[PDB]
Protein backbone atom coordinates (compact mmCIF):
# COMPACT_ATOMS: atom_id res chain seq x y z
CA UNK A 1 0.00 0.00 0.00
CA UNK A 2 1.41 3.27 -1.03
CA UNK A 3 -0.62 5.70 0.89
CA UNK A 4 1.00 8.36 -1.12
CA UNK A 5 -1.69 10.59 0.10
CA UNK A 6 -1.13 10.77 3.84
CA UNK A 7 -3.18 13.84 3.12
CA UNK A 8 -6.12 11.89 4.44
CA UNK A 9 -5.17 13.06 7.92
CA UNK A 10 -5.48 16.59 6.65
CA UNK A 11 -8.95 17.09 7.91
CA UNK A 12 -10.63 20.31 8.50
CA UNK A 13 -9.55 22.69 11.22
CA UNK A 14 -12.99 22.70 12.79
CA UNK A 15 -12.22 19.04 12.68
CA UNK A 16 -15.74 17.78 12.67
CA UNK A 17 -16.39 18.66 9.11
CA UNK A 18 -14.39 16.30 7.02
CA UNK A 19 -14.69 15.28 3.40
CA UNK A 20 -15.78 11.83 4.48
CA UNK A 21 -18.26 13.30 6.88
CA UNK A 22 -19.69 15.66 4.37
CA UNK A 23 -20.00 12.87 1.86
CA UNK A 24 -21.38 10.39 4.36
CA UNK A 25 -23.84 12.77 5.92
CA UNK A 26 -25.31 13.50 2.54
CA UNK A 27 -25.70 9.80 1.92
CA UNK A 28 -27.50 9.50 5.22
CA UNK A 29 -29.94 12.16 4.12
CA UNK A 30 -31.55 10.01 1.47
CA UNK A 31 -34.61 7.99 2.36
CA UNK A 32 -34.40 5.87 -0.73
CA UNK A 33 -32.12 2.94 -0.32
CA UNK A 34 -30.97 3.15 -3.95
CA UNK A 35 -30.19 6.83 -3.76
CA UNK A 36 -28.46 6.22 -0.50
CA UNK A 37 -26.32 3.49 -1.93
CA UNK A 38 -24.92 5.50 -4.81
CA UNK A 39 -23.61 8.17 -2.47
CA UNK A 40 -22.70 5.53 0.06
CA UNK A 41 -20.69 3.45 -2.37
CA UNK A 42 -18.67 6.34 -3.73
CA UNK A 43 -17.61 7.38 -0.26
CA UNK A 44 -16.52 3.78 0.11
CA UNK A 45 -14.24 4.08 -2.90
CA UNK A 46 -12.12 6.86 -1.46
CA UNK A 47 -10.35 4.70 1.07
CA UNK A 48 -9.48 2.15 -1.54
CA UNK A 49 -7.67 4.71 -3.62
CA UNK A 50 -6.11 6.59 -0.77
CA UNK A 51 -4.31 3.59 0.63
CA UNK A 52 -3.53 1.80 -2.61
CA UNK A 53 -2.16 4.82 -4.33
CA UNK A 54 0.17 4.09 -7.24
CA UNK A 55 1.05 0.57 -6.14
CA UNK A 56 0.10 -2.09 -8.55
CA UNK A 57 -0.87 -4.69 -6.02
CA UNK A 58 -2.98 -2.96 -3.44
CA UNK A 59 -6.27 -1.55 -2.15
CA UNK A 60 -6.42 0.69 -5.16
CA UNK A 61 -6.91 -2.17 -7.55
CA UNK A 62 -10.08 -4.19 -7.77
CA UNK A 63 -8.13 -7.33 -8.43
CA UNK A 64 -5.52 -7.01 -5.68
CA UNK A 65 -7.45 -5.16 -2.97
CA UNK A 66 -9.01 -8.16 -1.32
CA UNK A 67 -5.51 -9.39 -0.58
CA UNK A 68 -4.72 -6.52 1.72
CA UNK A 69 -6.01 -6.99 5.19
CA UNK A 70 -7.07 -3.33 5.47
CA UNK B 1 -29.56 11.62 29.97
CA UNK B 2 -26.65 14.00 29.92
CA UNK B 3 -23.82 11.94 28.62
CA UNK B 4 -20.34 11.80 30.01
CA UNK B 5 -17.80 10.53 27.55
CA UNK B 6 -14.11 10.01 27.36
CA UNK B 7 -12.38 13.32 27.06
CA UNK B 8 -10.62 12.07 23.97
CA UNK B 9 -13.85 11.08 22.24
CA UNK B 10 -15.27 14.56 22.62
CA UNK B 11 -16.10 16.58 19.53
CA UNK B 12 -14.61 19.94 18.76
CA UNK B 13 -18.01 21.38 19.32
CA UNK B 14 -18.30 19.40 22.49
CA UNK B 15 -14.91 20.69 23.51
CA UNK B 16 -15.93 24.14 22.43
CA UNK B 17 -18.78 24.19 24.81
CA UNK B 18 -16.75 22.99 27.73
CA UNK B 19 -14.02 25.48 27.18
CA UNK B 20 -16.40 28.37 26.87
CA UNK B 21 -18.60 27.17 29.66
CA UNK B 22 -15.81 26.75 32.15
CA UNK B 23 -14.34 30.06 31.17
CA UNK B 24 -17.66 31.70 31.74
CA UNK B 25 -17.98 29.72 34.92
CA UNK B 26 -14.70 31.15 36.04
CA UNK B 27 -16.11 34.63 35.58
CA UNK B 28 -19.36 33.78 37.34
CA UNK B 29 -19.70 36.17 40.23
CA UNK B 30 -22.38 33.96 41.71
CA UNK B 31 -21.98 31.58 44.60
CA UNK B 32 -22.66 28.98 41.96
CA UNK B 33 -19.53 30.40 40.35
CA UNK B 34 -16.39 28.30 39.91
CA UNK B 35 -14.28 29.97 42.53
CA UNK B 36 -17.08 29.45 45.00
CA UNK B 37 -17.59 25.88 43.86
CA UNK B 38 -13.94 25.12 44.35
CA UNK B 39 -14.13 26.16 47.96
CA UNK B 40 -16.48 23.26 48.57
CA UNK B 41 -13.74 20.65 48.37
CA UNK B 42 -11.10 22.42 50.41
CA UNK B 43 -9.92 25.89 51.29
CA UNK B 44 -11.31 28.07 52.02
CA UNK B 45 -13.01 25.70 54.38
CA UNK B 46 -16.81 25.96 54.43
CA UNK B 47 -17.68 22.86 56.46
CA UNK B 48 -18.52 23.82 60.00
CA UNK B 49 -20.33 26.82 58.66
CA UNK B 50 -19.47 29.29 56.05
CA UNK B 51 -18.47 31.65 58.79
CA UNK B 52 -17.06 29.82 61.75
CA UNK B 53 -13.88 30.33 63.67
CA UNK B 54 -12.48 26.92 63.17
CA UNK B 55 -13.19 25.58 59.78
CA UNK B 56 -12.49 22.15 58.45
CA UNK B 57 -12.15 21.13 54.81
CA UNK B 58 -14.95 19.33 53.12
CA UNK B 59 -13.60 16.01 52.78
CA UNK B 60 -15.63 13.00 53.65
CA UNK B 61 -12.38 11.36 52.65
CA UNK B 62 -11.39 8.19 54.36
CA UNK B 63 -15.06 7.41 54.73
CA UNK B 64 -17.65 5.21 53.05
CA UNK B 65 -19.62 8.34 52.19
CA UNK B 66 -16.62 9.44 50.15
CA UNK B 67 -17.72 8.37 46.72
CA UNK B 68 -21.15 9.83 47.22
CA UNK B 69 -19.79 13.18 48.28
CA UNK B 70 -17.51 13.39 45.30
O1 LIG C 1 -10.71 14.52 45.97
CU1 LIG C 1 -11.55 14.65 47.70
O2 LIG C 1 -11.18 13.28 46.33
CU2 LIG C 1 -10.56 13.21 44.62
Amino acid sequence: RDINRDRLFQGSTKTHHNWFIEQALLALEQTNYCDFEVQFEIMHNGVHTWVGGKEPYGIGHLHYASYDPL
Amino acid sequence: VMIRKDITQLDKRQQLSLVKALESMKADHSSDGFQAIASFHALPPLCPSPAASKRFACCVHGMATFPQWH
